[PDB]
C-alpha cells in the first residue's frame, strides 16, 4: 500500500538519466 | 475446536408396534469457535480482495504493473483456496 501512494504521486514516467545534475 | 453451550436430558418410551421401549437421550448443543477461521481464512483473503483494488489507482498505460498485481492476486487467491481445501 505503501508502494501504492508513493506511485500515485509520481509525476515523470521516466527514471534519472544518470548523466544529469537535476 | 468447539464449545458446549448446553446439555439435556430427556428420558421418553419409543411406541413401537409390537410394544413400547424405554429410551433415555443425553444431547449436546456444541457451538463452533472461530478465531482460527477469521484470523486464517477470512483475513488473508480479505486482504487480498483489498490489495487487487490497487491497480485502479495505477495510471492505465502500466500495463504490466496492473497486469502482474492483478493476475498474482488471482494467483494467491487461487493458492488460499486449494490449501485451505487440502488442510480442512
Ligand atoms: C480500499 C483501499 C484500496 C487500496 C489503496 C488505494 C489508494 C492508494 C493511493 C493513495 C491515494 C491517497 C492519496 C490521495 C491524494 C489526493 O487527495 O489526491
Amino acid at each position: 500500500i505503501e508502494f501504492a501512494t508513493v506511485n500515485y504521486f509520481t509525476k515523470r514516467g521516466y527514471a534519472w538519466d544518470g548523466k544529469s545534475v537535476v | 475446536q468447539f464449545s458446549i453451550v448446553e446439555h439435556r436430558l430427556v428420558s421418553r418410551n419409543v411406541v413401537f408396534a409390537t410394544g413400547a421401549y424405554p429410551r433415555l437421550s443425553l444431547s449436546f448443543r456444541l457451538k463452533r469457535n472461530i478465531g482460527y477461521f477469521i484470523l486464517q481464512t477470512y483475513m488473508p483473503s480479505i486482504l487480498i480482495t483489498i490489495l487487487s483494488w490497487v491497480s485502479f489507482w495505477i495510471n492505465y498505460d502500466a500495463s504490466a504493473a496492473r497486469v502482474a498485481l492483478g493476475i498474482t492476486t488471482v494467483l494467491t487467491m487461487t493458492t488460499i483456496n486449494t490449501h485451505l481445501r487440502e488442510t480442512l
